[PDB]
């Protein structure tokens, strides 16, 4: 049976987990932090999983989505004070990108936060030296009986949903994903499997997204307005993704509306992220990987770095800036430079965690701390999750036998439950965190066949007999290694049993006037006129033959009125024989 | 199982396999051997090449005056170059459904197959080996093209001129099949057919079978397949390099265990040591930099050109060589650098921590970086403008019947210091430089080669230890250049049976079992019984249901077995309730009278016989008692 | 002669494998009978047939399939390949060489009744084999000998059988009887539709054709063509691209359909909230992949929309929108259908992010295609003559090199609609109301672009000569006599 235990996203965002029990066997589906607890209920339970036993030993392997921090900042805590050696699977993009990611939070959080228990950069090397990296749609052995699979996803770079199969039965857990192709990031794409069980996110399940298109349209005239009223664009972004997202687009818009006013991207990470976006090709999409075939579009022919004292510099400007929910912000720095004027524009295009700064600024009062604001602020939507038409539409391409809610807030995932119930009959589960809910299997066990016996039966199956029971026969030979099916006449010629022959011979008693060899004759015509397709033969000898039962008229009894016949069959024709007695016993015409 | 094969080359094979319902093919080898036969192609007429003279027919009838012409007391033909084909009439390839690649050198011939003959099945080959197959044959396309030489004979292509003629052109094998070039909707047609595929992946045809690529490690991407239905295991390794090279190294895990191993694309050179020729090179290149004069190479835009520029590299660091300039001359050459430079998971280890610390995983990036090496996609322009002496080129074709090396040589030719440099095996050196001869220029073959040789091969078949083995003709036989050496034949235990151009061959298997599935009521509803120690069994009843070739069983006629003894016949017919039942014995068999209904039973060695009277329901008891003393199966 | 010495060749030879390989390679390779001797050819291989080597036999029908071929040969030849079918059922090779020899001499020549076609079915029918052995081969050899204009039984079956591609093999033998016309029934449409559930690749792309052709046949179930989109809709948001393809150009195909079933396909945003202001197919075949299927999306909405009087608005929101959709082709595909569809159309907003798609940096076939597009389209507005204007000055000052696209769309422009400029003839050209304005230039370019689409507009509308100063009189007798395919004639009082 399957078993499901999320340690974390349990009716709730962030520090997603998930523990799998498929066989018996322990497959654990990312492990990251989230940011709100500064405590260790950051970080996922581990008193559940292991108690305070050994990790190695009771989990068997391990698979991380993608290089988001809320799914891989929580390997090297996970791996290294608390002790793991198993194998851990996760793509070689996301592989090379997750360390970075990593040294930065840990960077940041000892500035920040100073948790002593913290993880150390050597043995985070460590840990991504004990990781192992998977090629897409490559079907990974974990174990003789465990393997694993991987699909392309579209969330981030690098990202991957991850079918798990073991025997028949498969669990594909989405991770997170879009179905949206990006203008940089191909759509996701799954084969037909039907997975017995569907883990999946759902962010965005109450919001049915409009067309992409047309939003960045949107923001491609509105910041086409601000520049061609010589204004700063200052626009707050995450370095990661989303920024490289932007870095395309504006390049793609830039380079067409052929303009020349400079423009400039948030130094720290932007070498790091755009040599990996240049050594990561094929991953994203067609369009770049055949744009390739002339000149790199991942190298900027107009996008340079930041500079402090190119943001006090005069001008239209454009500068992508860091970070998205504005805590530290260099960013917040150039907004406080650029406060004061009325010309100047921000877009913030991602979702703000409420209660900060960043749920200050996207509400309308001037005053934020205090500093009053005056350029002019717009709130777009250019999330890379996905939407409700678009889970509808994995889902209905998936065809699951169940599914499962996470990384998401509760009455959005009850409104999703109640429409997926309404819309294909499928059962949903809907787990809180440090819940185990258990699912029932349909174990198929498999076994062998003689291909002969399957050629004869399919060519039966062939003949125009259909729709009536055929009657599949044999027997099961069992070695507790290779069951098999095989004929009855090989199973007899194999184990060396002898083929045993039962015989019936019933004495039909005809009390009639006519003569017995006329008789004889009259018990050939009747059952030849009787029977009809019935291979009736009069053997010369004075017999008669249907199909495989032999009917004699014996020798004279000592009753005149009382003639013998002898009919003989066996057992595999004898319901014909029971048939034929019955016949004899209502009586020859006279 | 059923194999034709349709290419007599080692390397460059096509193996038409049949198992089961379907019908697989293997590779693509477009032979260059009529290549090397026919005249060199000038980018600008040359002056000796334009009055090379007319080799004559003795009886003088045919035109071979201008049919052929003569150069050193070699003959060749003066045309277009053309190209040998596997012969495809053996096999209607429309009936043959379902391609895989090796590697680029074996798609080399894919527009050929897949646009005139009518096959419209589906193609897979993994990215890389798809990729840089479309880079090289834009490169021979472009090379066949860039000058239209339309002159085409074809009395010479009379088989009894052919037979008149000397050697190579007595020894020209196919002739009448040899077609010329295709082009660039034929290149894109093909291209847009494929398939991908990557390493491991596990491909389902219709349900017959599964296929899944293995990393060869010969080229970047190149790949050996292997073949599975749920009992049989086919397992075709072609071109592997064990030993430590680019790609990502070979994997035998799933390779061994194999009922049926194919096994071609070994070395050409048996005696090469690699490392050692590739020492030998450095050496005499920089023999020929401190004499002050030009280097010719000629190599594919893929692999023995990335491991040939990295010890280069090193070499130039050691000798100090950083004034004299590479250049690398292709219209593939920008696109192949970059190529290589993103195919990174298809690496190596060493490669790919080079990727994960920020560095690209091949130096020929720093190198451009340095400005020690120039990509230029022709020779004419901004290269003329920028070229040097003394200096470095690689250029486009190594088989040297077309392109800037034939260029290059044509201006090199009269002087004696500058240097050729052979690097690829796949022809004869020899008839390879025959056209040019007399030549003043200084030769020296040092192959490169990454392909197994016998030894190794050896090894691994001792490995693996597949049930059948098969491989070339060329390759049970002796070579002629060394028939006293007994390591350059293969050896294994069976002896491998071989194979000729366009020949058939019944791989010896006999189909006996294949993979059905039971439901899980139908399971639970069936009981196992015994009849010998560790031996259960259970007679079925059921409904098959078969979608896509698969097999299954779902609730909707047997006999009997065993003998049944006379002794406990009558004692449960007296515990049942019959009575006054005589037994009397005889030589074998037991005659037991039952008074009742007047029923007479022999029992024998195999042999039961009941006889009664015209009685209905004692009749059917007795036929589920008989019945039920017994074992069905 | 030539193939008496080949047969005695082989004959006198008569290695397994490697005589047998050599000679019928060398007799197929060397050339064509090209006489009457390929029927006695085809009889010494008739007579060698009877041997082993069932590989070499298939070599064999195919050298007198290709013999066929040159049509020399019919009913000789005919019996003796019934003969050979009837008593040569030796494994799937000999059975696959012979149904490709009937399929060669069913489609070689005669193409006629009497036992022509029709024995030749009947046996295919007889000997249809049980293990793919000739199944696909006979399905389309009763597809190229259809039998008459009265099978549907067995094909019936053989959409049901196991093989996928045994199926496939059935759908185009149904292409084959449809384009010899054969007049399917709707009972093809039900089990169409069970094959479109088919849980196959492939299939399901012939099989969705089947559904195509089978719905334009007729329009009869309840709602049948519209149950039949509905269904092409809902595979068309299938993942595989080749099937999109297919898919969205059947559907472009399809001509006619309820309307408000259009629009609900149509139905989901910004460009009503953008209407406010100035005041799900195709929603996700547009942009659902790459530029195979957007093209194929915009030749389906090209065709309907010119079928399709109404609909066109909801559609030009979505082209003015998806200009800018990174490939040059979609540009391009998207300009020329938004000019096929531009009658009885209005662009009363759309004009301003429609001209700054022809503001673009080199682009030379878009900015050509966007002139077309704006000599062809229609406007309502005074305003929108007046902004269309400036901006067409802006790329003539800007791109000074196609020019003459430029005087021939504003041209097109005046002719198309006279009416509207005649309020801004005082404002586009300086005429102080009662100063002696200066001179303009003669041979300046902006100038000669408003002058020729005044005169284009003062065609038809005689109220404006006594709007003219002198020196357009001169320029309009220059203009006529310098580019005279650009200015109409008038009847200016200077100029009879
Ligand atoms: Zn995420
Ligand atoms: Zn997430």
């Amino acid at each position: 049976e399957i078993r499901v235990t999320p340690l974390g996203a349990g009716q709730d965002v962030g520090r997603s987990c998930i523990l799998v029990s498929i066989a018996g066997k322990n497959v654990m589906l990312d492990c990251g932090m989230h940011m709100g607890f500064n405590d260790d209920r950051r970080f996922p339970d581990f008193s559940y999983i292991t108690q305070n036993g050994r990790l190695t030993d009771f989990l068997d392997c391990v698979i991380i989505s993608h290089f988001h921090l809320d799914h891989c900042g929580a390997l090297p805590y996970f791996s290294e004070m608390v002790g793991y050696d198993g194998p851990i699977y996760m793509t070689h993009p996301t592989q090379a990108i997750c360390p970075i990611l990593l040294e930065d939070y840990r960077k940041i959080a000892v500035d920040k936060k100073g948790e002593a228990n913290f993880f150390t950069s050597q043995m985070i090397k460590d840990c991504m030296k004990k990781v192992v990296a998977v090629h897409l749609h490559q079907t990974v052995q974990v174990d003789d009986e465990l393997e694993i699979k991987a699909y392309y996803a579209g969330h981030v770079l690098g990202a991957a949903m991850f079918q798990i199969k073991v025997g028949s039965e498969s669990v594909v857990y989405t991770g997170d994903y879009n179905m949206t192709p990006d203008r940089h990031l191909g759509a996701a794409w799954i084969d037909k499997c039907r997975p017995n069980l569907l883990i999946t996110e759902s962010t965005y399940a109450t919001t049915i997204r409009d067309s992409k298109r047309c939003r960045e349209r949107d923001f491609l005239k509105k910041v086409h307005e601000t520049v061609e009223r010589g204004g700063k664009v200052l626009i707050p972004v995450f370095a990661l993704g989303r920024a490289q997202e932007l870095c395309i687009l504006l390049e793609t818009f830039w380079e067409r509306m052929n303009l020349k006013v400079p423009i400039y991207f948030s130094t720290g990470l932007t070498e790091k992220a755009n040599h990996y976006y240049k050594l990561f090709i094929p991953w994203t999409n067609q369009k770049i990987r055949k744009t390739f075939v002339q000149r790199n579009m991942f190298e900027f022919k107009h996008i340079k770095a930041f500079d402090r004292a190119f943001a006090d510099n005069p001008g239209p400007m454009v500068v992508f800036a860091t970070p998205g929910m504005l805590h530290a912000g260099q960013s917040l720095q150039i907004f406080r430079k650029w406060a004061g004027n009325e010309k100047n524009m921000v877009i913030m295009p991602g979702y703000c965690v409420q209660g900060t700064v960043g749920h200050k600024i996207l509400s309308g009062q001037r005053k934020l701390e205090v500093l009053e604001v005056k350029m002019q602020v717009e709130y777009m939507s250019f999330s890379a999750h996905a939407d409700a038409k678009g889970i509808m539409q994995l889902v209905g391409q998936a065809e699951p036998e169940s599914v499962l809610l996470v990384h998401g807030e509760a009455k959005k995932m009850e409104f999703l439950k109640q429409k997926i119930e309404q819309e294909l009959r499928v059962n949903c589960y809907m787990p809180a965190n440090g819940e185990t809910v258990t699912l029932p299997t349909s174990p198929s066990i498999p076994v062998g066949i003689s291909l002969g016996l399957l050629k004869r039966e399919m060519a039966q199956g062939l003949l125009p007999e259909a729709k009536k029971p055929r009657l599949l026969h044999g027997t099961l030979i069992m070695k507790d290694s290779n069951f098999r099916l095989v004929s009855s006449e090989q199973a007899l010629k194999e184990l060396g049993l002898a083929e045993h022959q039962l015989r019936f011979t019933c004495r039909v008693h005809l009390h009639d006037t006519r003569k017995e060899q006329e008789t004889a004759l009259r018990v050939y015509s009747h059952l030849k006129s009787v029977l009809k397709d019935h291979c009736v033969q009069h053997l010369p000898d004075g017999s008669v033959t249907v199909e495989s039962v032999l009917l004699q008229a014996a020798a004279p009894s000592e009753d005149p009125g009382t003639k013998v016949l002898l009919v003989s069959w066996t057992y595999q024709d004898e319901e014909l024989g029971s048939f034929l007695t019955s016949l004899l016993k209502k009586g020859l015409p006279q | 199982m059923k194999l034709y094969c349709l290419s007599g080359h080692p390397t460059l094979p096509c193996n038409v396999l049949k198992f089961k319902s379907t019908t697989i093919m293997l590779d693509c080898g477009l032979d260059m051997t009529s290549t090397l036969n026919f005249l060199p192609l000038p980018l600008v007429q040359s002056p000796r090449l334009s009055n090379l003279p007319g080799w004559s027919l003795k009886d003088g009838n045919a035109f071979l005056d201008k049919e052929l012409k003569e150069c050193s007391g070699h003959v060749f033909v003066d045309s277009v170059p053309e190209f040998c084909l596997p012969e495809t009439e053996l096999i209607d390839l429309s009936t043959v459904d379902v391609i895989l690649i090796s590697n680029y050198h074996c798609m080399m011939a894919l527009p050929y197959i897949t646009e005139h003959t009518g096959f419209t099945g589906t193609v897979y080959a993994t990215e890389p080996t798809v990729q840089i197959g479309r880079l090289l044959m834009e490169e021979l396309v472009n090379f066949i093209e860039r000058v239209p030489k339309a002159q085409s004979a074809s009395l010479w292509k009379n088989k009894d001129i052919q037979r008149l003629l000397p050697s190579p052109l007595k020894d020209a094998v196919e002739v009448s099949t040899w077609r010329r070039c295709y082009t660039m909707q034929e290149v894109n047609s093909a291209l847009s057919k494929i398939q991908l595929v990557g390493y491991s992946q596990k491909i389902e045809l219709f349900g017959a079978v599964q296929v899944t690529p293995l990393s060869s490690g010969y080229a970047l991407g190149s790949s050996n397949w292997i073949i599975q239905s749920h009992y049989e295991k086919v397992s075709y390794v072609s071109g592997s390099s064990l030993l430590t090279t680019h790609p990502q190294p070979m994997d035998q895990a799933s390779l061994k265990n194999s009922d049926v191993l194919v096994l071609t694309g070994l070395t050409q050179i048996p005696t090469a040591n690699p490392d050692g020729m590739v020492g030998e090179f450095c050496s005499n290149l920089a023999l020929t930099v401190r004499n002050g004069g030009n280097v010719l190479v000629p190599c594919y835009p893929s692999g023995v050109i990335y491991d040939l520029l990295e010890c280069l590299y090193q070499y130039i660091d050691s000798a100090g060589l950083s004034s004299v300039p590479l250049y690398f001359i292709s219209p593939v050459a920008n696109s192949s650098l970059e190529f290589s430079q993103i195919f990174a998971e298809w690496l190596c280890h060493n490669k790919q921590s080079k990727v994960y610390l920020p560095e690209p995983p091949f130096p020929h990036a720093e190198l451009i970086q340095t400005n020690k090496l120039k990509h230029y996609p022709s020779i004419h322009g901004d290269f003329s403008n920028d070229f040097r002496q003394p200096c470095v080129v690689f250029t486009g074709h190594p088989s040297l019947r077309f392109g800037d090396v034939v260029h290059f040589m044509e201006l090199w030719g009269k002087s004696s210091l500058n240097t050729v440099i052979f690097t690829e095996p796949d022809f004869s050196y020899l008839e390879a430089l025959a056209p040019y001869q007399p030549l003043a220029m200084k030769c020296i073959y040092c192959p490169i080669d990454t392909r197994l040789n016998f030894i190794q091969v050896s090894k691994l078949l001792k490995e693996v230890q597949p049930l059948h083995v098969v491989c070339p003709e060329q390759y049970t036989q002796p070579p002629p250049a060394q028939s006293h050496r007994m390591d350059l034949m293969i050896d294994c235990q069976p002896p491998a049976m071989s194979y000729r151009r366009a020949e058939v061959l019944a791989l010896p298997f006999k189909r006996r079992y294949e993979k059905i599935e039971i439901m899980p009521e139908l399971a639970d509803s069936l009981v196992p019984m015994e009849i010998k120690p560790g031996i259960s069994l259970a007679t079925v009843s059921a409904v098959l249901h078969t979608k896509d070739n698969k097999h299954l069983l779902q609730p909707p006629k047997p006999l009997l077995s065993g003998s049944i003894p006379v002794e406990q016949f009558v004692q449960t017919l007296e515990k049942h309730g019959f009575s006054d039942i005589k037994v009397e014995d005889t030589a074998k068999g037991h005659i037991v009278l039952l008074q009742e209904a007047e029923t007479l039973i022999q029992i024998e060695e195999d042999s039961t016989h009941i006889i009664c009277d015209n009685d209905e329901m004692l009749r059917v008891r007795l036929r589920d008692l008989v019945l039920k003393f017994l074992q069905k199966f | 002669p030539s193939k008496s010495a080949a047969l005695h060749i082989d004959l006198c030879k008569a290695t397994s494998p490697a005589d047998a390989l050599q000679y019928l390679l060398q007799f197929a390779r060397k050339p064509v009978e090209a006489e009457s001797v390929e029927g006695v050819v085809r009889i010494l291989l008739e007579h060698y047939y009877k041997e082993n080597d069932p590989s070499v036999r298939l070599k064999i029908a195919s050298l007198l399939g290709l013999l066929s071929k040159t049509a020399g040969f019919s009913p000789d030849c005919i019996m003796d390949d019934a003969i050979n079918i009837l008593q040569n059922e030796k494994s799937h090779q000999v059975l696959a060489q012979l149904l490709d020899t009937l399929l060669a001499i069913g489609t070689k020549l005669p193409e006629n009744q009497a036992i022509q076609m029709r024995l030749v079915d009947v046996a295919c029918k007889h000997l249809t084999d049980t293990s793919h052995g000739v199944r696909n081969k006979c399905l389309q050899l009763l597809g190229n000998l259809g039998s008459l204009e009265k099978v549907q039984k067995i094909i019936g079956d053989y959409f049901s059988d196991q093989d996928p591609r045994v199926r496939t093999a059935a759908i185009k033998a149904m292409l084959q009887l449809h384009e010899r016309g054969l007049k399917l029934h709707q009972t093809i449409y039900n089990q169409a539709c069970k094959l479109l559930s088919d849980d196959y690749e492939q299939v399901r792309s012939a099989a969705v054709q089947l559904i195509w052709v089978v719905s334009q046949l007729y329009p009869e179930s309840i709602r049948l063509v519209d149950d039949a989109f509905g269904k092409i809709c809902h595979m068309v948001s299938d993942g595989s691209w080749v099937v999109r393809v297919q898919a969205a150009k059947l559907l472009g195909s399809m001509e006619q359909v309820s309307s408000h079933f259009l629009e609900q396909t149509l139905d989901k945003t910004a460009h009503e909230r953008a209407k406010e202001l100035y005041s799900g197919a195709f929603v996700h075949g547009l942009e659902d992949e790459m530029y195979e299927v957007r093209i194929a999306a915009v030749e389906a909405l090209c065709m309907l929309a010119q079928s399709s009087p109404s609909f066109a608005e909801k559609c030009l929101d979505f082209l003015v929108d998806m200009f800018n959709d990174e490939i040059e082709e979609v540009r391009l595909q998207s300009i020329h259908t938004m000019r096929k569809i531009s009658n009885n159309i209005t662009l009363r907003e759309d004009q301003l992010d429609t001209v700054l798609a022809v503001l673009e940096d080199s682009s030379r076939d878009i900015r050509e295609a966007l002139h077309e597009l704006l000599c062809c389209t229609n406007v309502s507005t005074k305003e929108g003559i007046h902004l269309a204007l400036v901006e067409l000055l802006k790329n003539l000052t800007k791109y000074p090199t196609d020019r003459d696209s430029i005087w021939k769309c504003l041209k097109f422009l005046g002719s198309r609609h006279p009416t509207l400029v005649l309020p801004l003839v005082p404002e586009l050209l300086s005429t102080h109301p009662f100063f002696d304005t200066a001179e303009p230039d003669m041979d300046d370019p902006a100038y000669i672009a408003v002058l020729v689409l005044i005169f284009n507009a003062a065609k038809t509308c005689p109220t404006m000569p006594a709007l003219f100063s002198d020196h357009t009189f001169r320029h309009y007798a220059y203009l006529r006599d310098s580019l005279s395919h650009l200015v109409p004639a008038l009847r200016l009082p200077g100029r009879k």
